[PDB]
C-alpha cells in the first residue's frame, strides 16, 4: 500500500517522499512529516504501531538508532509486516542497537 | 545481500543531496520540500503462501504499484538515481525481512 | 565619474568595504549580509533589485499556500522582506516589483505555482519583473552585467524546459516566454526540441558559452543550474571591483556566493 516514516534524518526521505503524487504515502495528509529530531522519536514508534499497523503504510524508517530512540519499538519485531525498518546512514551512519527490526535482522 | 546493499544505498543517496545543494541550494522545504523527481510513495503488498506458510510480499516504493514521477529537478535525476534506488532496495529488504521472520 | 566624489562617496566606500570583507551556516551568513544591508539602509538601486529578487523567492514561497512563516523566518530578512493564495500574491505585489509578474504567471495562485514545475514558471516571471526593476536603473555597466546574468538564467530555464518540462506539458512558446533584452530573445536554444539537441544550443548562448566548458554538472541539470559556472564567473566579474560605479548588487551576489560556498563545504 504505502510506507510512512514520519520521523527520520529526512535528507533522503524528502527526496523519497513524493514527486508527482501518492501523497507521500499519506505522510502529509495523515500521520506525520518525515522530518525528525524536533521531538522524541518514540512517538514515531507509537505512530508506526498506530498508523503503519493500520494497513495504510507498510514500513517505517529510523536513522542510526543512536538518537532514533527506537528501543520503544524493540517489541515491534513480532509481526514484521506492520513494523519493518532498516537503519540507513542519511548523514547519520547506522549504529547497531535495539530497534524495530535491527535485532531480528542482525540475528 | 540486501543488507550488504544497505548503507552503500545511503552513501549513494547523500550524493543526491550534495548535488541538490550545489545546483538548487536550499530545498523547497515545508509541504513541498523539493528534492524529488521520481519514486512517489505508493506500494502493493500481499501475503503469499510459500512452503505452506503465508509470506507477505512487501513491495515498497520504487517497486510497488502506483509509483509516480514529476519530471526532473536540477538534482532530480541524482535523487532518482540515488534516493529512488534506495527505495527499490528497501522494497526487497522489507519483503525479505517479513518472509525471513515468518519462516524462522 | 566625478559624481561619486561630489556625492555618495561614503556610502560607496562602506559598500566596497563590506564587499571586500567577504570572500544553518548559509542562513547565518545571509542573515548577517541582510543586517549589514539594513545598517547601510546608484548602487542602492542595484542592491534594492537584488533584494527584490531574493524577496521574489520568499514571496513565491509565501504565495504558495506547513510552517510557511517559520520557513520565511529561517530565510534571510533581505530575502524575507518585512514589508512584503491569491490574496498572498496580491499583497506580495505591493512593495516588491518582482511579485506581480509571478502572480500574473500563476493564474491559479498556489496551484499554478506548484513546486514541481509551475513554481518554476512563477519564479521565472518574478525574476523577469526583478530584471525589469534592475533595468529601471537607466542602464550602466552593472546593468549590462545584470542583463548577461538574466540571459544566462533564461537560457538555463529554456534548457531545463526542453530537458524535462516537456513532460510537464509547458508549451514551447510558453516555456520560451517563461524563459524570459538579452534574456528576452533566446530562439536559438528553443529551436531544438530534443533535450540533447537543445542542450548544445543553450550552451551556444554567450552567457553559457566558455563558462560551462565540459558541464558535467550544469547544462545537463534542470531548473536553473545550466549557468552555474557562469554564475561563478559573474561573481569573478565583481572580483574586478572597479570603483566609482554601482556594485552593491555585486557585493550582495558575492556575499551570497560566499555563503553558498560555506554551505557546500559544510563539515570539513
Amino acid at each position: 500500500s504505502a510506507l510512512i516514516a514520519m520521523i527520520a534524518d529526512e535528507d533522503t526521505v524528502t527526496g523519497f517522499l513524493l514527486a508527482g503524487v501518492g501523497n507521500v504515502d499519506l505522510r502529509r495528509k495523515t500521520n506525520y512529516l518525515i522530518v525528525d529530531s524536533k521531538t522524541t522519536v518514540k512517538a514515531i514508534e507509537d505512530a508506526f504501531k498506530e498508523f503503519t499497523t493500520k494497513e495504510d503504510i507498510a514500513i517505517v524508517l529510523i536513522s542510526q538508532y543512536v538518537a532514533n530512540m527506537i528501543r520503544f519499538l524493540v517489541d515491534s519485531y513480532n509481526k514484521p509486516i506492520p513494523a519493518i525498518l532498516e537503519i540507513p546512514s542519511k548523514d547519520h551512519p547506522y549504529d547497531p542497537a535495539h530497534d524495530s527490526v535491527l535485532s531480528r535482522v542482525k540475528n | 545481500t540486501t543488507k550488504e546493499s544497505m548503507g552503500e544505498v545511503m552513501k549513494d543517496s547523500s550524493f543526491a543531496l550534495i548535488e541538490a545543494k550545489y545546483v538548487a541550494g536550499e530545498n523547497i522545504k515545508h509541504i513541498v520540500l523539493e528534492n524529488v523527481q521520481n519514486a512517489s510513495i505508493k506500494v502493493r503488498s500481499r501475503q503469499e503462501n510459500i512452503a505452506g506458510v503465508k509470506i507477505p510480499k512487501f513491495e515498497y516504493f520504487t517497486d510497488g504499484e502506483t509509483k509516480n514521477d514529476l519530471t526532473g529537478l536540477a538534482r532530480g535525476g541524482q535523487q532518482v538515481q540515488q534516493c529512488r534506488a534506495a527505495y527499490v532496495k528497501a522494497i526487497e529488504l522489507l519483503v525479505e525481512l517479513a518472509s525471513l521472520q515468518t519462516s524462522f | 565619474a566625478m559624481t561619486f566624489n561630489i556625492h555618495g562617496g561614503y556610502l560607496e566606500a562602506i559598500v566596497r568595504g563590506y564587499r571586500a570583507g567577504l570572500l544553518t551556516i548559509v542562513e547565518k551568513c545571509t542573515l548577517k549580509l541582510v543586517d549589514e544591508y539594513k545598517h547601510m539602509l546608484p548602487l542602492s538601486t542595484f542592491l534594492e533589485y537584488i533584494t527584490y529578487g531574493h524577496m521574489i523567492d520568499n514571496v513565491v514561497l509565501i504565495v504558495t499556500g506547513r510552517d510557511v512563516q517559520e520557513l520565511l523566518e529561517k530565510c534571510h530578512p533581505l530575502g524575507m522582506f518585512d514589508s512584503i493564495m491569491r490574496e498572498l500574491y496580491r499583497l506580495v505585489l505591493v512593495d516588491t516589483p518582482l511579485a506581480p509578474y509571478f502572480s500574473e504567471c500563476i493564474t491559479s495562485e498556489d496551484l499554478d505555482d506548484m513546486n514541481i514545475e509551475i513554481m518554476r514558471n512563477t519564479l521565472y516571471k518574478a525574476y523577469l519583473e526583478d530584471f525589469y526593476k534592475f533595468c529601471q536603473k537607466l542602464g550602466g555597466a552593472t546593468a549590462e552585467i545584470m542583463s548577461d546574468l538574466l540571459a544566462f538564467e533564461a537560457d538555463r530555464r529554456a534548457v531545463n524546459i526542453t530537458i524535462n518540462s516537456i513532460g510537464t506539458e509547458l508549451t514551447r512558446d510558453d516555456r520560451r516566454k517563461l524563459y524570459s533584452l538579452y534574456p528576452y530573445g533566446h530562439e536559438e536554444l528553443a529551436v531544438c526540441e530534443d533535450i540533447d539537441q537543445v542542450r548544445g544550443v543553450m550552451e551556444k548562448y554567450p552567457p553559457y558559452q566558455s563558462i560551462f566548458s565540459k558541464l558535467s554538472y550544469g547544462e545537463s541539470q534542470m531548473l536553473d543550474k545550466a549557468f552555474y559556472e557562469e554564475e561563478v564567473k559573474r561573481l569573478c566579474l565583481a572580483f574586478e571591483q572597479q570603483f566609482h560605479y554601482g556594485v552593491f548588487f555585486a557585493y550582495m551576489r558575492l556575499r551570497e556566493q560566499e555563503i553558498r560556498n560555506l554551505m557546500w563545504i559544510s563539515e570539513c
